[PDB]
RNA sequence: GUUUAUUAAAAACACAGCACUGUGCAAACACGAAAGUGGACGUAUACGGUGUGACGCCUGCCCGGUGCCGGGAGGUUAAU
């Protein structure tokens, strides 16, 4: 494919590329995500002054804005409350959206779609480490802390 | 109980009845009750497709509460009723608030009893629960395949599921006839066994109670036509051919099972 | 029915030779799909039982040229 | 009421949270209306046997006098709850004292 | 009880019972190029097909051929 890209790939994207990829990737992850534009001797005109002189910086500034979305929330810990059973057994296992709900209240606007659980649904009452993808690099280290009712 | 009738009569003799004393004679509730029309074993298009089925006595749908979508709700079983498109009874049970409900009903279930559902359920049978709180090795029945279907195995008469192993997220359960499968732990279940597990011993004694219920009699393969079935024909009681089916799949040992999905599930075949 | 979007391709009828020269008519079938796209013209999503020469198709012609064949033709999209 | 001796093992995290489950099942005793006597916890040690893995459990004896529905429904909060793994319950025989 | 309406009412068909086989639900199977239905608003004490035909005593041997199932070590093996 004679695919430009624009977002930052972490295995072949660095800004500007134009490796081929299978139409599949191209069809199905980069065109309907805005990662990248199919370039048929008018997309390379598009990028050759428009895009890489102007929005490429954009790009970076908006990433910079994701990290400062990541840095609004400097206590970086969300103690849950719930209702839980007895000596343990909690009631109810918190999924994203009860975490996204108390992280948005109070801390990052950030949407459910990025808020990952690496440790389940979370059934063990106590200390989680639970990671956030704000950025494709940076990653967070939200400390949350299940308590019993 | 299981009575066997005296042979007052040619017909009366292998009636095998089986009598519950605790069913309630009566009008069950009518707003729980629809329409059930028949059809004979015809699809839209009038032609025949599943064969041998048709005539007998009318009946209503009962609609049975299977999701138990009440949570944190107790409730106490009112009374049983005889569900005709059942194997087992049903149970109309009046909640806390007011709303009477039709369920399946356990084995150790009586007029009286008090059940409840929800997370916060206890261990005491006719409870229904997802499958994360029940401790693994019980048995359990009303068996969902997906979280919030509302129950596809474990509801005939004595049929029961135990619970083998808990592998994170999914459950694999041994069924009845034996086979191993993996569901989702966020799938729901009613504790216990189902009761009316003496109507196996029902033995229907005549041709009539075939032909009430809905069982129409079935033709041999020699019985009939070598244009009718692949089998037949002959000068005498002529076979002198592999058994078939009428539309020319082989029976007695064939493994159709071909749908290459559920697959995955399947942990031990059925032996 | 079995009538492309794009290419207006349907099914036709052919001869099942066998190699006894056996003429037996049966129909050629089109691998018809049923694909959702993302339109970025429209931003939205737009559902084509297209098949895979039209697809690739698309994949060289831009999508809104494709729209606007479709409502050349008159077709819903 | 009869003398009832129970002893039964915890898992290690879970035995953290022990004196929870000790208050709970004095709060029965005193529904029960019998007095406790062992207040004893043997703790934590190890095991003779593979009993479930994750070795060195934690003993608890408790041989309080109790009714019959009591110790029924007790030993149903025993046998169907993960925390409690091999709890039993023994004979009266003028229930007992110090050095255990 | 039913059957060749219009030469055969029977030992024929069928029958509750018994056995084998398949099927974990969007089930098998069937109608239908397909959608969609029956099965079934049932789900393994249920359904479909086969064989026999209440009940008592029972159902002995053989996997050579054929039919079915399992295993893929090896030989052969089209389409690309």
């Amino acid at each position: 494919m004679q695919v430009i890209l624009l977002d930052k790939v972490a295995n072949l994207g660095s800004l500007g590329d134009q490796v081929n990829v299978k139409a599949g990737y191209a069809r199905n992850f980069l065109v309907p995500q805005g990662k990248a534009v199919p370039a048929t001797k008018k997309n390379i005109e598009f990028f050759e002054a428009r895009r890489a002189e102007l929005e490429a910086k954009l790009a970076e500034v908006l990433a910079a804005a994701n990290a400062r979305a990541e840095k609004i929330n400097a206590l970086e810990t969300v103690t849950i409350a719930s209702k839980a059973g007895d000596e343990g057994k909690l009631f109810g296992s918190i999924g994203t959206r009860d975490i996204a709900d108390a992280v948005t209240a109070a801390g990052v606007e950030v949407a459910k779609s990025e808020v990952r659980l690496p440790n389940g649904v979370l059934r063990t009452t106590g200390e989680h480490e639970v990671s956030f993808q704000v950025h494709s690099e940076v990653f967070a280290k939200v400390i949350v802390n299940v308590v019993a009712e | 109980a299981v009575v066997k009738c005296k042979p007052t009569s040619p017909g009366r003799r292998h009636v095998v009845k089986v009598v519950n004393p605790e069913l309630h004679k009566g009008k069950p509730f009518a707003p729980l009750l629809e329409k059930n029309s028949k059809s004979g074993g015809r699809n839209n298009n009038g032609r025949i497709t599943t064969r041998h089925i048709g005539g007998g006595h009318k009946q209503a749908y009962r609609i049975v509460d299977f999701k138990r979508n009440k949570d944190g709700i107790p409730a106490v079983v009112e009374r049983l009723e005889y569900d005709p498109n059942r194997s087992a009874n049903i149970a109309l049970v009046l909640y806390k608030d007011g709303e009477r409900r039709y369920i399946l009903a356990p084995k150790g279930l009586k007029a009286g009893d008090q059940i409840q559902s929800g997370v916060d359920a206890a261990i005491k049978p006719g409870n229904t629960l997802p499958m994360r709180n029940i401790p693994v090795g019980s048995t359990v029945h009303n068996v969902e395949m997906k979280p919030g279907k509302g129950g596809q195995l474990a509801r005939s008469a004595g049929t029961y599921v135990q619970i083998v192993a808990r592998d994170g997220a999914y459950v694999t359960l041994r069924l009845r006839s034996g086979e191993m499968r993996k569901v989702e732990a966020d799938c729901r279940a009613t504790l216990g066994e189902v009761g009316n597990a003496e109507h196996m011993l029902r033995v229907l004694g005549k041709a009539g109670a075939a032909r009430w219920r809905g069982v129409r009699p079935t033709v041999r393969g020699t019985a009939m036509n070598p244009v009718d079935h692949p089998h037949g024909g002959g000068e005498g009681r002529n076979f002198g051919k592999h058994p078939v089916t009428p539309w020319g799949v082989q029976t007695k040992g064939k493994k159709t099972r071909s749908n290459k999905r559920t697959d995955k599930f399947i942990v031990r075949r059925r032996s | 029915s079995r009538v492309c979007q794009v290419t207006g391709k349907r099914p036709v009828t052919g001869n099942n030779r066998s190699h006894a020269l056996n003429a037996t008519k049966r129909r050629f079938l089109p691998n018809l799909h049923s694909h959702r796209f993302w339109v970025e013209s429209e931003k939205r999503f737009v559902t084509l039982r297209v098949s895979a020469k039209g697809m690739r198709v698309i994949d060289k012609k831009g999508i809104d040229t494709v729209l606007a064949e479709l409502r050349a033709r008159g077709e819903k999209y | 009421m009869r003398h009832y001796e129970i002893v039964f093992m915890v898992h290690p995290d879970q035995s953290e949270q022990v004196p929870g489950m000790i208050e709970r099942y004095t709060a029965a005793i005193t529904g029960a209306e019998g007095k406790i006597h062992r207040l004893e916890d043997w703790g934590r040690r190890q095991l003779a046997y593979p009993i479930n893995k994750l070795h060195k459990a934690h003993y608890v004896l408790m041989n309080v006098e109790a009714p019959q529905e009591v110790i029924d429904e007790l030993e149903t909060t025993f046998r169907f709850n993960d925390a409690v793994i091999r709890s039993m319950v023994m004979r009266t025989k003028h229930a007992v004292t110090e050095a255990s």
